[PDB]
């Protein structure tokens, strides 16, 4: 948690020069490339802080949950068990915690500085016209238009609206999803009941758990809450996403919301939306699984697809799939150094992470990113601390390859600390590797305090 | 029988109030359906909106919500749908109201769906920028009204004796509201169209039997006379087939307020 404020700081500031560059100056390509690289790193230690206590504290509590479940249980309770039951699909949804908190940090301050071109009304110009179009004055021409204006107008009538309201409606379905897509859905119902939508805010609703506490016969009265047709209403919301009359957004907000990847996918348009995409149905269609093998529902004759109640899920697919996406984006994306760490680090396998510090090492070792080399040091020192294992050989190679940069790109001092997280033979052959460079007098007798600073064998180093 | 003698333990007051109100939220279901059946039948076809209204007067939501998706009324069947207890939709749809009123684009939308928009935002009148009033309970029974006052107007944690008295205080004389709820009479004078234009001798209102045993169980000195009165049961002044074995369980009941010539009346 400190690492991500050291690096999310150095973030800030990054931001605070990039933000003043004039466009087109060349000196700040490196600038751009060191506020990308620590803001994916920043990014990786927030989902390392995540999944390492999840999976530390299911290892501590496996011993003793002998649940029993109710008979009267309602959605929200059959969800709450399965969030204890369920370790696949806890970290699960702490990747779409985690990938909607990534798209919440570059949205920040915003939200208030979009101006639209209605300002009293919702459809206010197609209103306006329509206002007009009833005055025996209309010598105008007649563009054809809704006549109706209720929002299903224009896909009952199959008719358009006139484009400033045709702009507004567009603008705000992007802000909508990408508010979603942040995890700020209650920010898109207020952007909704803010552009006059209350009834767009009441659809953004729709998908909440069912239950009814005063089932139990309580001692008060207590509200109740969710939808109990959700599972009609995520039918209907389905229908939303497959008729092309529908906005692209439109269709991927109630996709998001009702398990339609096949309509999800056709707006996420960076490597972390694909991931997004695929984890946050994942999570719903599990969801969808334990409540329909759980809550016996009576007389309900229509169905959700049999493409996502029949889904078969694990994290490995899910990172095989993000390699068959035609989105060249993306497969450019799956291949760059902190996107493949968080491949890995989801999937808990170190063994396979090792493999490629040693597939990077043996091909790249001068010419790797020294952020980079602090991280794969620091991720090799926050396994040890935790007992973890790795292939050390790879693990002595990392560190040995950081002690040369960071001799390489000007320290000294640091060495000791890196040194002494080694096998005492190790430990001092690379100290003393480090001391049979040292000529200055000063610099000898610095470099073996620092040495009696760490806990090294000083006397057999020298 | 059959909610509460399920309960090995001595069923609490609030699941008896609770059970009691859930046993009444199907009788006043089922003594509405074949009138919004044959309602349905001919509105259809002419206006699905009325159609989609009268189900939701019966609480045949899923109804309402299938026909709705039938006519090409999708979003309002997705709107319906949610409507099965959330607050946030009552109070979105009353800021809704609010918005179209001022903005006079109420006047641009149909009176049958705003009667609709009325309902769910628990709304019993609606006042339009016409100066026009929808009225969500006119052209119905009392039993559809009621039930309007116990679905629509009501939380679901609520008494039947709130509902019954919102509906008493819909349908009197104020000094500060219109009447609209109906007066609302026994089942032979439903669907009449008899606005009842306050006969300048009988001091009492006509009632059905059913409303006079509601008031005798929130009230055990309620008034016996108007309840065993065949004019409360059928069209009839000479049928005291129902008057007298009602007065032969109520005096099994222990009620013991009436008088010796209303008893003397029933029985010759």
């Amino acid at each position: 948690e400190e690492y991500e404020n050291i690096c999310g700081s150095q973030v800030n500031i990054l931001s605070k020069i990039v933000s003043r560059a004039t466009p087109g100056l060349q000196k700040f390509s490196k600038t751009a490339s060191m506020l990308w690289l620590l803001q994916q790193e920043m990014v990786t230690w927030r989902l390392l802080a995540s999944l390492y206590r999840d999976r530390i504290q299911s290892a501590l509590e496996e011993e003793s949950v002998f649940a029993v479940t109710a008979v009267n249980a309602s959605e929200k309770t059959v969800v709450e068990a399965l969030f204890q039951r369920d370790s696949l699909v806890r970290q699960s949804q702490l990747v779409v915690d985690w990938l909607e908190s990534i798209a919440k940090d570059e949205i920040g301050e915003f939200s208030d500085n979009i101006e639209f071109y209605a300002k009293s009304v919702y459809w206010e110009n197609t209103l306006h016209t329509l206002k007009q179009r009833q005055l025996t004055s209309y010598v105008g021409s007649v563009r054809p238009l809704v006549t109706e204006l209720d929002p299903d107008a224009p896909i009952r009538q199959k008719m358009p609206l006139d484009d400033l309201d045709r702009e507004d409606e567009v603008r705000l379905l992007k802000y909508l999803f990408t508010l979603i897509r942040a995890g700020m859905t209650e920010e898109a119902q207020r952007l909704c009941k803010r552009c006059g939508q209350a009834w767009r805010a009441a659809t953004l609703e729709g998908w909440k758990l069912y239950h009814d506490p005063n089932v139990n016969g309580g001692t008060e009265l207590e509200p109740v809450e969710g939808n109990p047709y959700r599972r009609i209403w995520k039918i209907s919301c389905w229908r939303m996403a497959e008729d092309e009359l529908f906005n692209r957004y439109e269709r991927a907000i109630y996709a998001a919301l009702s398990g339609n990847l096949k309509q999800l996918l056709p707006v996420c348009d960076t490597w972390e939306d694909t991931v997004w995409a695929y984890f946050r149905v994942m999570v719903d269609s599990l969801v969808e699984q334990e409540i329909q093998t759980s809550v016996a529902t009576l007389d309900e004759t229509e169905e959700l697809p049999r493409e996502y109640l029949g889904a078969n899920w694990t994290l490995e697919k899910v990172f095989e799939e993000l390699q068959a996406t035609d989105k060249k984006r993306v497969l450019e994306e799956n291949q760059e150094h902190y996107h493949i760490v968080q491949k890995f680090l989801i999937l808990g396998d170190i063994d396979g992470l090792m493999d490629e510090f040693s597939k990077w090492l043996s091909k790249s070792r001068n010419n790797l990113p020294g952020h980079l080399l602090r991280f794969m040091t620091h991720l090799i020192l926050f396994f040890r601390t935790l007992g973890l294992q790795t292939k050390e050989e790879v693990s002595i190679e990392v560190l040995k390859t950081y002690i040369q940069l960071l001799i390489r790109e000007k320290h000294t001092n640091l060495i000791a600390f890196y040194t002494c997280h080694l096998p005492q033979d190790l430990a001092v052959a690379q100290y003393a590797l480090f001391l049979e460079s040292v000529t200055e007098f000063e610099q000898r007798h610095h470099c073996l305090e620092l040495a009696k600073e760490a806990d090294l064998d000083v006397a057999t180093i020298t | 029988l059959k909610e509460l003698d399920s309960q090995l333990n001595e069923p609490r007051e609030y699941i008896q109030i609770l059970e009691r109100r859930r046993a009444f939220s199907r009788w006043l279901s089922c003594t509405a359906t074949p009138q919004i059946e044959e309602e349905v039948s001919l509105t259809q076809k002419n206006s699905p909106v009325e159609a989609v209204f009268s189900y939701l007067t019966g609480k045949r939501i899923s109804e309402a919500c299938s026909l709705a998706q039938q006519s090409g009324d999708h979003r309002l069947a997705l709107l319906l749908s949610q409507f099965v207890g959330s607050q946030s939709v009552r109070e979105l749809l009353t800021m809704q109201l609010v918005d179209w009123h001022q903005l006079q684009a109420d006047s641009f939308i149909q009176d049958e769906r705003l009667r609709i928009f009325a309902l769910l935002a628990g709304k019993p009148v609606w006042q339009l920028s016409e100066k026009k009033q929808i009225n969500v309970c006119s052209q119905l029974d009392w039993k559809r009204s009621l039930a309007i006052h116990l679905w629509y107007l009501l939380p679901p944690t609520a008494s039947i004796s709130r509902a019954l008295s919102m509906y008493e205080e819909a349908f009197q004389n104020t000094s500060d509201s219109d009447r609209y709820a109906c007066s609302p009479l026994p089942s032979y004078l439903e669907g009449s169209g008899c606005v009842i234009a306050e006969e300048q001798n009988s001091q009492t209102p006509l009632r059905d039997v059913c409303f006079h045993l509601l008031k005798l169980y929130s009230d055990r000195h309620y008034d016996l006379n108007q309840l065993l009165e065949p004019r409360s049961i059928t069209a009839d002044p000479l049928d005291y087939r129902l008057s007298w074995h009602l007065w032969e369980v109520l005096r099994a009941l222990n009620y013991t307020h009436l008088s010796a010539q209303c008893e003397g009346v029933l029985q010759a």
